[PDB]
RNA sequence: CUUCCGGGAAACCAAAGCUUUUUGGGCUCCGGGGGAAGUAUGGUUGCAAAGCUGAAACUUAAAGGAAUUGACGGAAGGGCACCACCAGGAGUGGAGCCUGCGGCUUAAUUUGACUCAACACGGGAAAACUUACCAGGUCGAACAUAAGUGUGUAAGACAGAUUGAUAGCUCUUUCUCGAAUCUAUGGGUGGUGGUGCAUGGCCGUUCUUAGUUCGUGGAGUGAUUUGUCUGGUUAAUUCCGAUAACGAAC
RNA sequence: ACAAAUUGCGUCUAGCAAUAAUGAGAUUGAGCAAUAACAGGUCUGUGAUGCCCUUAGAUGUCCUGGGCUGCACGCGCGCUACAAUGAAAGUAUCAACGUGUAUUUCCUAGACCGAGAGGUCCGGGUAAACCGCUGAACCACUUUCAUGCUUGGGAUUGUGAACUGAAACUGUUCACGAUGAACUUGGAAUUCCCAGUAAGUGUGAGUCAUUAACUCGCAUUGAUUACGUCCCUGCCCUUUGUACACACC
């Protein structure tokens, strides 16, 4: 049971409910504006679980005399090579707890595995030296050989495994315990990922598809079809 | 036993007793004159509005059937 | 002044940026939580008032950094009712009396409720009853256990005490339907007992106003903001119109 | 008024204008009321109720009683007046919401008696039907009073006469004829309110066997003055400094 039958709001996922979007790199090229979440459940769903990180409450100060409201950090995240950050305000948990997972899906970036010292056999956890800054938050990312576990705080390790990396020298300077920037850096740690020059990158490209172009006659039919 | 903010041991000593027993025992006090006269001890009621077997009481002067203890006053109150 | 498209925790910044990648253009002082304390102790300098100089035992879990929100809490700007006036009116607060309640006192003078919103209220205009108060009385209510045996376990009246009356409630003394075997024992029963700082329910105020709050976004590291307006007009977030989710919902 | 309501259109948008009607310049007042809440109110409304208290010697429960009403004192809410726009006498002659007995004695009329209070007899009415067309008070109309704490004002207190209820004694209320205080407009203060309203002046209803001076509306008589302002105590969110916090207590 779905329970509904999703629906396209743009052309971007009715062109993957057409079924002629199949590859997720397809937006990832041109960073598309991937503003709904069952394009998220359309090719994943399998092996993208979730974990939820704090329920932290807060507050919201009126004339008489309080008003308390929920926050839950959370983070869902493809096995291997994807992971997503987010919250959401809520006046009950089970409003956030089903809700702010949502948007994490919006949030997908993918992971690039690198190796550290020899050009054998599936790279493995980062390509180079990545830190990620956010207020008073900035993990460093150090690239490790194997057998060593992901080193981090006690947190963030959960991010890192369903992100998919298995080796690293992590830390962060500052207050982890205010973890609000903490979970939100990392987020962006990883996310440079593939905002690094490499020189294994030199060569560059075909220059271009823009799928618009390529798939324009479905766009231009104003006919509701269905497959 | 109760629990009151002012008034504890009232004591009045509650003396009401239930039943004496010091006296009154029931008829075994019967004596039959042999072959075959019965004699009735506590004689019964002369009034008809029993079955005389009320075992009527043996007193001063002022008798009365069992089957009600006041009434049936053995005075004996003529009417005319 | 503009916007990072830089940097910061932020306001702010063209350098406070290039101190990012666990980073590097040179050189000097100078800080490591408070308060002890810019105090003592000596030197040094001043004609002096005083300065270059500067600690410690003790004591303390926080002192503050900007920002969001509560103040259309005598603080700015704009608009409303005789729970606010003015223009008044009738009044009460004086008198008499009736009741609210305290205080007083009483065997007890049952008690709830202290601004506005406890104070002719608990409809509370009660002889008793109510009544929860005080003083005399008064009822009996489970069960297996259990032991008389039904030679009366009880239950009722006269009679004279006791009584307020008859209360055989008690009892001097008498007959009596006797059986729920009237049990010491499980424990349940009841209460106008306690607690509105255990609550529910209900109600009052917040409310003669005009406000609340959700799914999309761009604000921002987040708090939460934007929506919900600069104005016009309205009893009105009532509409227009700017129109920065609208289709929002009361 | 069912509003093209005519009106040198205001930021084209909602130009007050009463004025057009001629039941009608709203017929027109309440009720309903959110959001987050507060240690508001109540366990004595309840066989809503946790917990605690008790259970034949009860707080429970029914009887006899008292007391809640007790009074040198503080206070609030109202009525009775402080009289000449009257107190007296009569006379004229006006409502309305309502109201009322079946298994409990209500509403009453009619004759009758009684200074009265009340008492007796025959009725009606389960009610647009009888009470009742409820033929209400204050006013209005000739007088009596001469302003004299006065025939204004009726507290106090005797007395019998009532009557309700088994039962009355800071009291059940009501009668008659005695008794006539305090008080002549009320210190600082402070209440409500803009039209059929305030206020005077009443009736009904509610608690009820009898006890209204309150309470819920009814009805009559019918103003001054405001038709605003933002000072003052208020209050509603726009900028605003803050050490503001359990929010200037």
């Amino acid at each position: 049971e779905d329970s509904k039958e999703w629906v396209p709001v743009t052309k971007l996922g009715r062109l993957v409910r057409e079924g002629k979007i199949k590859s997720l790199e397809e937006i990832y090229l041109y960073s598309l504006p991937i503003k709904e979440f069952e394009i998220i459940d359309f090719f994943l769903g399998s092996s993208l679980k979730d974990e939820v990180l704090k329920i932290m409450p807060v507050q919201k100060q009126t004339r008489a005399g309080q008003r308390t409201r929920f926050k839950a950090f959370v983070a869902i995240g493809d096995n291997n090579g994807h992971i997503g950050l987010g919250v959401k305000c809520s006046k009950e948990v089970a409003t956030a707890i089903r809700g702010a997972i949502i948007l994490a899906k919006l949030s997908v970036v993918p992971v690039r595995r690198g190796y550290w010292g020899n050009k054998i056999g599936k790279p493995h956890t980062v390509p180079c030296k990545v830190t990620g800054k956010c207020g008073s938050v900035s993990v460093r990312l150090i690239p490790a050989p194997r057998g060593t576990g992901i080193v981090s705080a006690p947190v963030p390790k959960k991010l890192l495994t369903m992100a998919g990396i298995e080796d690293c020298y992590t830390s962060a300077r500052g207050s982890t315990g205010t973890l609000g920037n903490f979970a939100k850096a990392t987020y962006a740690a990883i996310a440079k990922t593939y905002a690094y020059l490499t020189p294994d990158l030199w060569k560059e490209m075909p220059l271009g598809s823009t799928p618009y172009q390529a798939y324009s006659d479905f766009l231009s039919k104003p006919t509701p079809r269905l497959h | 036993a109760k629990k009151r903010k002012k008034k504890n041991y009232s004591t009045p000593k509650k003396i009401k007793h239930k039943r004496k027993k010091v006296k009154l025992a029931v008829l075994k006090y019967y004596k039959v004159d042999e072959n075959g006269k019965i004699h009735r001890l506590r004689r019964e009621c002369p009034g008809e509005n029993c079955g005389a077997g009320v075992f009527m009481a043996a007193h001063e002067d002022r008798h009365y059937c069992g089957k009600c203890n006041l009434t049936f006053v053995f005075s004996k109150p003529e009417e005319k």
